[PDB]
């Protein structure tokens, strides 16, 4: 199985040009995209090796860059303009599907704040209509701007298959508070170690975990519930590292409760120990489950790098999430009484109600029915 | 026989030579290598073969020891892995290059005494055994490995220093 991934905007291109530097480093892999001498299964991300990228003035300074051989601001202009060159990207990529030995998913880098967001909202209603079989995950980033940002939700809430959130508010502030930086080049830093990360049981394989679903079809419930938030703690035991990421500092999100959790060691920790930490968390009670339906806490190992000490990434599924779509919800509204049909933005605020409705309810005794 | 049998080491820059006295070839030969990950420590044809997953190092690359706590991983792995003898058992005759300073000689005796207990040791000049082995005790050898090359002027056995000349183009350079 591959996953061919996209880049959209100055912000996708900008992240995944530091997603690949990452996943090169992290592989044996010269800047010349040839394998140096100095197990890693790299066939799903690298092909026999040349990334299955599909990039969309920034290409300019990544062809600059010494990784050359590796390969307006609306949401109206950015939608209309991919229409007319509804033909021409397609044919990059239904080369790159057929060419694929068994093709799984389509990863999608991009910013929801704005030709980039446009052109992504029009790409993701096509990817249905012609792939039904294919799963489509957003690494989106959340910042006119309360326009455009829940017209793009109004796509990624029934068409993306899954989705995971990195807002700029949390991380610009992570900076600041344990980096000190008083820039864009900065925080990436930040973004890339996260999706590095999160398909960092992809590459190992390990005895569970070696296709995208596996991780995604234990965390969201329904179709409707797909949305994941993020925590990176080290920025040493396996229990240390669990009730780290457990807290409210870590986590990349500016009653409620949990519905299901991921944990994803990196180490060379003791992995004997790492059942016998699960059985003392459940007892102190660090986090509040849904009562509805059965949910627990899941933890993965993998190995890290040795071509580059114990790091964890924490992937949940928390309806505080709700608190996110409210902000750009209530900005719209308030933009809306002060200024061919504006049909479209009132099936989009009238959609993304009923997903807020759905969290609000999914924490109740009887979120069945 | 009474005596237990002699060990002769040559240390070589890019191979060493093992075996026992009174025998007419090596019992083994190895690249005079090292390795750690990037089992612990790998040398020899294995650190050779699994290159890929190791740091190599090379401790005697130009003839001299550079580095004492490689080589006497070198010499563990020649008497314990090559030879399997133990070295407290037997005595050492032990090679080493023209020219080499003096200090490195008294190291390389403190290191058979002390670390492997040798019951006795003897360090010859390389050029020397050679002239010995062709019949001679006085001529001029010129000497080409692997790291290292030399010629090495020998009257009544004995080396003469002051005409000893050392080249740094040898097997390695004419490979690449
Ligand atoms: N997280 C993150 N967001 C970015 C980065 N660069 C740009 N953005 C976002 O992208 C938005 C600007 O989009 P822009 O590049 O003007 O759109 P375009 O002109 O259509 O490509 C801003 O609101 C930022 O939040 C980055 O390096 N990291
Ligand atoms: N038949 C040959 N012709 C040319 N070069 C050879 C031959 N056999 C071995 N060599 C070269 O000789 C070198 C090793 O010789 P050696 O005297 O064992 O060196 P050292 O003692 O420094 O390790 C290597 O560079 C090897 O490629």
């Amino acid at each position: 199985r591959e996953i061919i991934t996209l880049q959209l905007g100055q912000c996708g291109n900008q992240i995944g040009f530091e997603f690949w530097k990452q996943l090169c480093a992290e592989h044996g892999i010269s800047p010349e995209g040839i394998v140096e001498e100095f197990t890693d299964r790299k066939d799903v991300f690298f092909y026999q090796y040349i990334p299955r990228a599909v990039l969309l003035r920034v290409i300019h300074s990544i062809l600059n860059s010494p990784y050359a051989k590796l390969y307006g601001n609306n949401w109206a202009s950015g939608f209309s303009q991919g229409e007319k060159i509804h033909e021409d990207i397609f044919d990059i990529i239904d080369r790159e599907a057929d060419g694929s030995d068994s093709l799984e998913g389509f990863v999608l880098c991009h910013s929801i704040a704005g030709t980039g967001s446009g052109l992504g909202s029009y790409l993701l209603e096509r990817l249905n209509d012609r792939y039904p079989k294919k799963l489509v995950q957003t690494y989106s980033v959340f910042p006119v701007q309360p326009y455009n940002s829940l017209l793009t939700l109004k796509r990624l809430t029934q068409n993306a298959d899954c989705l995971v959130v990195l807002d700029n508010t949390a991380l610009n502030r992570i900076a600041t508070d344990r980096l000190h930086i008083q820039s864009f080049s900065q925080i990436n830093q930040l973004v890339s170690t996260i999706m590095s990360a999160s398909t960092t049981t992809l590459r190992y394989p390990g005895y569970m975990n070696n296709d995208l679903i596996g991780l995604i079809a234990s965390l969201i419930p329904t179709p409707r519930l797909h949305f994941l938030m993020t925590g990176y703690t080290p920025l040493t035991t396996v229990l240390d590292v669990m009730r780290r990421l457990l807290q409210p500092k870590n986590v990349m999100v500016s009653n409620h409760c949990y519905i299901a959790i991921l944990n994803i060691i990196q180490g060379e920790v003791d992995p004997t120990q790492v059942h016998k930490s699960l059985q003392r968390i459940r007892e102190r009670k660090l986090a509040n489950f849904i009562p509805w339906g059965p949910a627990s806490i899941q933890v993965a190992l993998s190995r890290k790098s040795p071509y580059l000490r114990v790091s964890g990434l924490m992937m949940a599924n928390h309806t505080s999430i709700s608190s996110l779509f409210e902000r750009t919800c209530r900005q719209y509204d308030k933009l809306r009484k002060r200024e061919d049909n504006f049909d479209e933005m009132d099936t989009s605020r009238e959609i993304v109600q009923q997903l807020i409705d759905e969290y609000h309810a999914a924490t109740r005794p009887d979120y069945i029915s | 026989d009474e005596e237990v049998a002699a060990l002769v080491v040559d240390n070589g820059s890019g191979m060493c030579k093992a075996g026992f006295a009174g025998d007419d070839a090596p019992r083994a030969v190895f690249p005079s290598i090292v390795g750690r990950p990037r089992k612990d420590s790998y040398v020899g044809d294995e650190a050779q073969s699994k290159r890929g997953i190791l740091t190599l190092k090379y401790p005697i690359e130009h003839g001299i020891v550079t580095n004492w706590d490689d080589m006497e991983k070198i010499w563990h792995h020649t008497f314990y892995n090559e030879l399997r003898v133990a070295p407290e058992e037997h005595p050492v005759l032990l090679t080493e290059a023209p020219l080499n300073p003096k200090a490195n000689r008294e190291k390389m005796t403190q290191i058979m005494f002390e670390t492997f207990n040798t019951p006795a040791m003897y360090v010859a000049i390389q050029a020397v055994l050679s002239l010995y082995a062709s019949g001679r005790t006085t001529g001029i050898v010129l000497d080409s490995g692997d790291g290292v090359s030399h010629t090495v002027p020998i009257y009544e056995g004995y080396a003469l220093p002051h005409a000893i000349l050392r080249l740094d183009l040898a097997g390695r350079d004419l490979t690449d």
